[PDB]
């Protein structure tokens, strides 16, 4: 009669060929009777598969992106897994996902957690720049955030709107 | 590997009957288990399918998936369609490693509900502008950090 | 039969 749920921990924003341990906190069943894993996702690639740890946490599976990058773990007496991130790159930038396994597929995930890893693009040219040519850029890139997340409020408010009037009435 | 190929899109009209498709690339469909899995727009994707045919409890019965050999290829069929199944849909198979299609995005109250709804849209929203903020923080930190300096 | 990769052990 319990309901099985999977809770990330961890991860937002990270340098490139720097490291981040996501976690997932398991409640519901007999932890150390199934495999756990990874999924990430993005919006054009959709859902990737990142790594998996069997029940008894002897072996461990990864995919190709991140063979001999990632290192995943679990703890039984704890009920929580772990996904080691060594030498983040720019296109492991993902909404990463815990899962748990029953056989032959994935019957629960997470809630999803966001990391970002910043490019590792170069910042050297702003040395010879004084800061009131610094502070010029601050004040161009940020019209161009404030666009982007006006863009996000104007996509919900069409979906908010049909559901405020049919509540009216 | 194999790889698992799904139209980018599907629309339907409502009441009707829809077949999403998942063809493999290489080796039979039969050869292993296919998974279907649900994701509405901002929440995590949700079992509709295991073990090629099965039902978890709570999906509703129509929806039925198949494997059709003849296509090399699964099926998941969606009776009397209704808007709430708008949402990605993703296949899911495995051999060696694991594999999902690319997903098919398909396109077609009481106030407490309505509410419920209303509310939802909020930690979504807000997920979504975190995402942003972080984004930046990656362009504006070299510039304040050569303030400093 | 063979299980999902990391799913051999489940009960
Ligand atoms: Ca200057
Ligand atoms: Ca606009």
């Amino acid at each position: 009669m319990k309901e099985v749920q999977l809770v990330e921990s961890g991860g937002g924003l990270v340098q490139p060929g720097r490291s981040l341990k996501l976690s997932c906190a398991a409640s519901g069943f007999t932890f150390s009777n199934y495999g756990m894993a990874w999924v990430r996702q993005t919006p054009t690639k959709g859902l990737e598969w990142i790594a998996s740890i069997s029940a008894g946490g002897d072996k461990t599976y990864y995919g190709d992106s991140v063979k001999g990058r990632f290192s995943i773990s679990r703890d039984n007496a704890k009920t929580t897994h772990y996904l080691q991130m060594d030498s983040l790159r720019s296109e492991d930038t993902a909404t990463y996902y815990c899962a748990k396994t029953s056989r032959v597929y994935f019957d629960y995930w997470g809630q999803g957690v966001m990391v970002t890893v910043c490019s590792g693009s170069d910042y050297e040219f702003l040395k010879s720049w004084t800061v009131e040519d610094l502070q010029k850029r601050l004040l161009a890139l940020d019209p161009m955030m404030e666009q982007e997340i006006e863009e996000i409020r104007q996509k919900y408010q069409s979906k908010r709107q049909p559901i405020l009037d049919a509540i009216e009435a | 590997q194999f790889v698992l190929t799904q139209p980018n899109s599907v629309s339907t009209n409502l009441g009707s009957t829809v077949k999403l498709s998942c063809k493999r690339s290489t080796g039979n469909i039969g050869s292993n288990y296919v998974n279907w899995y649900q994701q509405h727009e901002g929440r995590s994707p949700t079992t509709m399918i295991y073990r090629d045919d099965k039902r978890p409890d709570g999906v509703p019965d129509r929806f039925s998936g198949s494997i059709d050999r003849s296509s090399n290829s699964a099926l998941l069929t969606i009776n009397n369609v209704q808007t709430e199944d708008e949402a990605d849909y993703f296949c899911h198979s495995y051999s060696s490693g694991i594999v999902f299609g690319g997903g098919t995005k398909l396109t077609v109250w009481t106030v407490e509900d309505l509410q419920k709804r209303l509310l939802a849209l909020d930690p979504m929203m807000e997920q979504e502008i975190e995402e942003i903020r972080q984004k930046y923080q990656c362009k504006r930190q070299p510039i304040l950090d050569a303030i400093e300096a | 039969g063979v299980a999902m990769p990391g799913a051999e052990d489940d009960v």
